[PDB]
């Protein structure tokens, strides 16, 4: 954040949603109180690209402590859900610890 | 330094504007975060036409977004290049005027016109110089046509000399898609004749035909349709953003293509359009772009440009090219298809060459034709309107929000008068 | 002490100036920053730049010229170019709005806010000199800035500096090729308002240079740089007798006393014809007779207004290089013996010869080659009446239906001015007819 | 199935990660004709070869 | 070789292109169904009759012209101008020309209604109806008091065909024009409609008149 | 800059033309992708005869592929040098030809004819000379016969002065593999004789004989058959492509082999053609090439030229050789077999020599022979036609598809007049 008397940087909480039906990703914001900023969807459900070669973000390369770039925004993942961890361990990911 | 402020109204207008601010951000090297990850200084020298400097490095678009459904604002913010826009310039109502011209023009939508005029005034006063006002909307919806016509009327009576272009997704019957669509189109064209400085009529049916026949493309969706629309929106105003040889801005296009103060309903066209497989099996040359412009296949208006005569046709070429090749090709087009051009105008072609092509293409061009074949679209909309208005179907709404049948008769008769004027200047003799 | 002030009005004028000042710097040895190399030299003498330049004392050869365009784009790309340091920043004058191919916008509303500053810079450049030769104005008949602002500045210059000679290097519209739509309107209006304020107006046609570049230089894809370099060669050949030295000479004042018969007929043609590439430059003898015959060929005219339809009045025949004063006499004699080239009966003595020993200057990356001799012809022919007649017919076709008149009428320009321009053009029409018969 | 690639050049979408500078791109922006043609020339230094 | 334009067939060394079909902006447009003057008259009402004469006829009114309702009778008297199967054409045009000269202030309020019958007659382009309609227009503006100023909003909608047919005069040299008595010269009648508009209009009339017809100029 | 446009119609035509374009590509140093990986400058000196430039320095052949059944395009794209063709030239129908001349001529081939003429005009406008057209097809099917003849008629109507050569494949009574071959060949040679400048009759029986006895090859197959036909097709235009001492283009050959207008049915011939065991016993000289050209077993058509009179003989010699040796080998064969040459035409051999031999071939020679012995094929097809036309067998398909028995009778009559003209010029005397 530039030119503000209250902070010089901000952290906006983010919940990702990976839909396995079509390998799509939607980002959502949990609407924190008194934020004063328009919170809401911030990226709807689509197939988000991964490389410049046309590859898209799959679930085979999404883990606990990683950075994922979507549209110039570099989100960093913190923790999973219980069903998601069970499914990911069933498919064979290592699930390298919540942060 | 010339600035244009851009506006999108309705769901179709907002989607077209989102694709437009994706396409020209790709042209100008703008990150969806907002930063300049560009390569050339010419990419930044005239970025102020559509953008505005934000302290920190961001480039805020000079765009104003209008609807009465907040879901449209949520969708355009959650689209790609969605965080680009400033959230103040997201003025919306709550009722959802939603395919009702009366609701979008006289009732509760008209409680939003003062606020959108305030925000447009604020965005317009922060300019050293001003060219005009850009609008994207569809004529078959309540917010696109109702608040669209109201906004054009208000901004025209406030700023009388700054020019104004609207991009007018005009209805087609083969896509149908809305019952009160002829009513909305007839009530919008009445104001667009008198208020709008220049307008481009665009048909979704013609876009679908282009995607099916020239682009193959299997499934085109609305992304590709809005991408062709955004391409021909970006190609018109490339002389205001990139230098080169002989160039024409929006006012030059209006002056050289409007012979009489009402014949300003144009026909867009963008023509390095080829399929994915037949892309490298091509040699981009000025004669084959001239091929692809002067073809009934590649026109984004579902009316054939052969049941009528071209009044004025302008082409904005883009690429490092030969002016002899440009003039020779279009002069050859005039001489050989001399029957399809009006003979009381000796040269019916305006050329504007900008040497900086869109990224990825060596060569491109944008077609804008002022044909007398727009009377086909206007006659088909008028005949649908009089078919519905002979039995007064779907009129209890539009008289419940407080209009009169005299307004409908006046709008129908004005569109008929415009059709008669196009017919007169089509069939007018040499001397 | 001789000085020529250049004014470059419009995009065409500014690009032609970008060609011609490059040619001047290359032929005088001035580097793009402004200084002489000071380690090498090309040799012209201590004073063979004063017609177009000035010395600041430090060694900065700031040039002349009052580069002006209403739109910012071409002026700022010139400012951000190779010759950024050469030009004085106050010389390059620009505005915000564009005249947008409107004579009314160039002459009545948008031009008048910048006329005063352009005139002040012109006054400063005129006070900077000692003896002013003339005003070299580069523009197009075209539309907007080059049509309206050029005429307004011409009126102001006629009011202020009445006796100084004016040259009007102008891009005349082609017969069949055209770019703008209201180009006939702008052409007729700028002709009407340059008739009483011109001194001599040179015509250049883009389509004719296109065909000449195709036929001679053998290029099928020429851009505006390949045309503006030829126009640079024209202006250099015309005013090289002021700068360099040689045989029988000419300054800007003889170009109206030996080329303008009546104070209406001041539109000579331009014909440079050693137009040859490096592939065929050394395989043929470029003798004086050959180049003058090729100059009187109608295919080498840069107007495409074929002179066999009319008769020649005067021909200012400028020679540049290893030209013999008897060889030019033999060439003119053997062409006056020809019966295809026709001269009017009241001008037996129809030539004005001027010879310089300076060879022509090539541009690196240019299309022309190094030649021993060059010929530039300024021919005032009656054949241009057919070009006036064609633009008259175009004006009649547009003005009969009153197409594109609402812009001019609604922003300035009471309606009678269109008929004024049309009537003065018709007066010029049968003026040409009466001086031809 | 509501989002495809662009129909003009059919170039795939990008994640817009600026890990490489903006000059390093596969679709660069064009250059002006006056800049490409009107270029600074090279003077004859003197220590060249004798021409035939 | 015959070819349709703007294609590879259109560009050949021996091919010629087909001319576009005309839109017919100078042709007649006869009605597919008769007006409300053939439905309301032979059904009854209309207190008018022929009294026979030689020039034309005269309309004998069985009620006072000045007292009858112009809000009812007048706009649907103008509906009878668009036909020709005449016993009706005299009943239309002389009814117009009589009620107008023998009205008064009553013409001005019904003017906003008095547009759709006029324009519909104008958008038929019959060469004998159109002159009658123009002669009606020359008498509307001279008929009442402050009447040529209420038409100024509707200069938009009474002038789309006068633009088309103002150049409809004949180039017949020094031949005597014997059709000067029966005033049926459209290219002239349009001119005396326009100068009457300028004379009995207001002051912002001319900006709209030039907005409509491009080659008109101040009288 | 003389360019000739290739058309390949039918399964036989496409399979011959794929091998022809493979031979042309690896003779001009073109990879399957299209990039010039060649060595000499002569490979690009006259590349514009068969190839068109694209972006990236890639050469696309100036050919169109025509068929009704879509699987042959899949076969062509399956073949090597299949991706080099432009995808817009793949003009394919959807249903089947039906081995029916009427179906290929008066119906759905006649509905695809507008699109194939559109692409032919598109590929012919990209020329500066347009020397002529070549077409590859067979007289056995519906697309090869009927659609090919319709293409010939439309091309002759459009471009009347340009030359047309068709490498037509004629049926054989020994090979057959079709019961409507007499009908198809009889109906197609009627259009061939009246709208083609020159045509080459190739017989599958003769191809198999060449593959079995001059080549001693165990399994010949259509690949080697089309290899021989493609070598002939290259050799007739190598004088156009590569430089040589004596130049003879298609118009040269047409004027030197056609005495009377409906006498343009030639039989071709290629030399050298040797087996594996005959490579040792091979004196690589001009005389064995001349003898293998003039041998009756080496003819590419089933006709025995000893049963007739050689009107004209054209000899295209590719390679490094003399002029005295070539002229004396053309002289001596005439002097000894003067009985097989017409006595009312002296010195009836045309001789051309191209300096460039084909790749992997030290010397080569294309024989073309206009003789009166060609009438054996027309006699065979005419009597096979009338044998099954006397009882109107298989005629219900054609008549219900839309032809006429009058058309059948007139085609047979024109064939008989062609045979009678060949016979009268066979037995015509000098004095
Ligand atoms: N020879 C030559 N002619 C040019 C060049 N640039 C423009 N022109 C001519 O100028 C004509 C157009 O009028 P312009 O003088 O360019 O108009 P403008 O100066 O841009 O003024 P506005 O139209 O108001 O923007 C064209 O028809 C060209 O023939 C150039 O670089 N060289
Ligand atoms: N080209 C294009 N047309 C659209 C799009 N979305 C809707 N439309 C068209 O717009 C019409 C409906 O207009 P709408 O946007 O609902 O107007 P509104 O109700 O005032 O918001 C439909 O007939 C669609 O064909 C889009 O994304 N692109
Ligand atoms: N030499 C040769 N002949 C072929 C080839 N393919 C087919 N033929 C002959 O062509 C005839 C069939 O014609 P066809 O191609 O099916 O005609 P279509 O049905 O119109 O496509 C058969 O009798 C074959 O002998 C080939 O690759 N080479
Ligand atoms: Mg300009």
């Amino acid at each position: 954040v530039h030119e503000s008397p209250s902070e010089y940087f901000r952290v906006r909480p983010v919940i990702l949603y990976y839909y396995l039906e079509d390998d799509s990703i939607s980002v959502i914001e949990p609407h924190v109180e008194n934020s004063g900023m328009p919170q809401g969807k911030l990226i709807k459900r689509m197939r988000l690209p991964k490389n410049d070669q046309g590859d898209h973000w799959h679930w085979k390369d999404i883990n606990l402590n990683i950075n994922v770039t979507f549209y110039g925004k570099v989100f960093h993942i913190t923790d999973c859900d219980r069903w998601t961890s069970d499914f990911m361990a069933s498919e064979g990911i290592e699930l390298n610890a919540p942060v | 330094m010339r600035e244009i402020v851009h506006m999108q109204a309705g769901q179709c207008g907002n989607q077209i504007g989102a694709k437009f601010w994706e396409v020209i951000s790709d042209e100008h090297g703008i990150d969806p975060t907002g930063t300049y990850h560009g390569d050339s200084d010419l990419q930044l020298e005239r970025i102020n036409v559509y953008y505005n400097e934000a302290t920190g490095g961001k480039y805020v678009p000079r765009a104003v977004l209008v609807d009465l459904e907040p879901g449209t604002m949520d969708s355009v913010r959650s689209g790609p290049f969605g965080q680009i826009f400033r959230p103040d310039n997201f003025v919306f109502g709550q009722s959802g005027a939603g395919n009702n011209w009366a609701k979008g023009h006289y009732t509760e939508g008209a409680e939003l016109v003062d606020s959108v005029l305030d925000v447009v005034r604020k965005e317009a006063e922060s300019c050293d110089c001003l060219q005009g006002f850009q609008l994207t909307h569809s004529l078959g919806g309540g917010t696109g046509s109702g608040m669209g016509t109201l906004l054009i009327s208000k901004i025209r009576e406030e700023y009388p000399d700054r020019i104004m272009n609207t991009f007018s997704v005009v209805p087609s019957p083969k896509v149908s898609d809305t019952v009160v669509e002829p009513y909305n189109a007839t009530l919008s064209v009445h104001q667009l004749v008198e208020n709008t400085d220049e307008t481009y009529c665009i048909d979704n049916e013609a876009l679908y035909d282009i995607c099916f026949r020239t682009l193959k493309l299997t499934t085109p969706t609305y992304g590709d349709l809005n991408h062709l629309v955004s391409a021909t929106m970006s190609g018109v105003t490339t002389c205001l953003r990139f230098p080169g040889q002989l160039n024409a801005d929006l006012r030059k296009l209006a002056v050289n293509m409007v012979p009489f103060p009402r014949l300003h309903f144009f026909m867009p066209g963008f023509a390095p359009l080829t399929s994915r497989g037949s892309q490298q099996y091509r040699a981009l040359t000025v004669p084959e772009l001239t091929q692809q412009m002067f073809d009934a296949k590649n026109m984004m208006a579902a009316c054939d440009p052969r049941h009528g005569r071209y009044l004025t046709v302008a082409a904005i070429f883009r690429g490092r090219m030969s002016m002899k090749e440009v003039d020779e090709q279009m002069l050859n087009v005039q001489n050989k298809n001399s029957s399809y051009f009006v003979e009381w105008i000796p040269n019916n072609v305006k050329t504007a060459v900008c040497d900086i092509p869109p990224r990825g293409l060596k060569m491109s061009a944008t077609f804008i034709g002022n044909s007398t074949a727009i009377q086909e679209l206007f006659k088909r909309i008028s005949e649908q309107f009089t078919a519905m208005f002979r039995r007064k179907a779907f009129l209890h709404w539009y008289t419940g929000e407080g209009m009169d049948e005299m307004e409908f008769t006046e709008a129908e008769s004005n569109m008929n008068d415009l059709v008669s004027e196009y017919q007169q200047y089509q069939d007018a003799t040499a001397e | 002490m001789r000085e020529c002030i250049s004014i470059h009005v419009g995009q065409a004028g500014v690009q032609i100036g970008n060609a011609c000042w490059e040619l001047y710097c290359l032929e005088h040895g001035i580097q793009p920053d402004g200084q002489m190399p000071s380690d090498k030299t090309i040799g012209g003498g201590d004073d063979s730049f004063n017609t177009f330049f000035s010395e600041t004392g430090a060694g900065k050869h700031v040039p002349r010229a009052v580069f002006v365009d209403l739109e910012p784009t071409v002026v700022d790309e010139v400012r951000t170019g190779t010759y950024r340091q050469l030009f004085h920043p106050e010389q390059l004058i620009t505005g915000k709005e564009d005249a947008a191919n409107n004579y009314a916008r160039g002459h009545y509303t948008i031009g008048k806010e910048i006329v005063d500053l352009v005139l002040d810079r012109i006054r400063k450049l005129a006070d900077q000199c000692t003896g002013l030769q003339g005003f070299l104005i580069f523009h197009s008949f075209g539309g907007g800035t080059g049509s309206g602002f050029a005429s307004l500045l011409m009126e102001r210059l006629s009011v202020d500096y009445g006796k100084k000679s004016k040259l009007e290097f102008a891009i005349y519209p082609a017969p069949q090729i055209s770019t703008a739509v209201v180009e006939p309107y702008n052409t007729i209006l700028t002709t009407h308002t340059t008739l009483e304020h011109s001194d001599c107006a040179f015509m250049v046609d883009n389509e004719a240079i296109y065909d000449i570049c195709r036929r001679n230089l053998d290029i099928e894809r020429p851009t505006y740089t390949n045309l503006n370099r030829l126009i640079a060669q024209i202006v250099s050949s015309i005013t090289a007798s002021l700068r360099f030295d040689g045989a029988l000479n000419v300054d800007l004042t003889e170009f109206q006393t030996n080329l303008v018969p009546y104070p209406r007929i001041h539109f000579p043609l331009a014909t440079y014809a050693p137009v040859i590439s490096a592939e065929k430059a050394y395989h043929e003898q470029l003798s004086v007779a050959e180049i003058t015959n090729a100059c009187f060929e109608p295919a080498n005219q840069m107007v495409k207004c074929d002179p066999r339809h009319g008769k020649y009045m005067a021909c200012c025949m400028l020679y540049r290089g290893d030209v013999v004063p008897k060889d030019v006499n033999a060439a003119i004699a053997t062409i006056k013996t020809k019966r295809t080239i026709q001269f009017v009966d009241w001008c037996p003595t129809g030539f004005k010869v001027g010879i310089n020993y300076q060879p022509p200057t090539v541009v690196p990356g240019g299309d022309l080659a190094k030649v021993q001799r060059a010929v530039c012809m300024l021919s005032n022919t009656t054949a241009i009446a057919e070009a006036w007649a064609r633009l008259d017919h175009k004006f009649d076709l547009m003005y009969a239906k009153r197409a594109f008149v609402h812009w001019y009428v609604g922003e300035g320009m009471e309606e009678g001015e269109f008929s004024e321009a049309r009537e003065d053009l018709a007066a010029l029409e049968k003026d040409y007819e009466e001086v031809g018969v | 199935h509501a989002y495809n690639v662009e129909p003009i050049s059919f170039h795939p979408g990008s994640p817009f990660k600026n890990t490489t500078p903006g000059t390093w791109t596969n679709r660069p922006t064009g250059n002006s004709i006056m800049k490409t043609d009107f270029l600074p020339s090279q003077q004859p230094s003197g220590d060249e070869r004798l021409p035939a | 070789l015959k070819a349709e334009g703007f294609t590879t067939k259109s560009r050949m060394k021996n091919a010629v292109v087909v001319a576009p079909p005309a839109a017919g902006a100078f042709a007649e447009k006869p009605l597919l169904q008769g007006t409300s003057f053939r439905k309301f008259y032979n059904r009854g009402d209309f207190p008018i009759a022929l009294e026979h004469d030689t020039k034309g006829n005269k309309i004998a009114w069985k009620v006072e012209i000045e007292k009858l309702d112009y809000h009812h009778y007048l706009p649907m008297f103008f509906d009878g101008l668009c036909e020709t199967t005449h016993p009706y054409e005299f009943f239309a045009r002389q009814g117009v020309h009589d009620m107008l000269e023998h009205g008064g202030s009553k013409i001005l309020p019904v003017i906003p209604q008095l547009i759709i019958p006029i324009k519909s007659a104008l958008n038929m382009k019959n060469r004998m109806v159109l002159c009658t309609t123009l002669k009606v227009l020359q008498h509307l503006v001279v008929s009442g008091e402050n009447v040529g100023e209420a038409l100024v909003p509707y200069y938009r909608q009474i002038l789309p065909v006068l633009n088309t047919f103002k150049n409809n005069n004949l180039n017949s040299g020094d031949s005597i024009d014997y059709g000067q008595q029966r005033r049926e010269n459209i290219g002239d009648l349009i001119h005396e409609v326009l100068v009457a508009f300028e004379k009995k209009g207001g002051d912002d009339a001319f900006i709209n008149i030039k907005y409509m017809v491009p080659t008109h100029e101040s009288s």
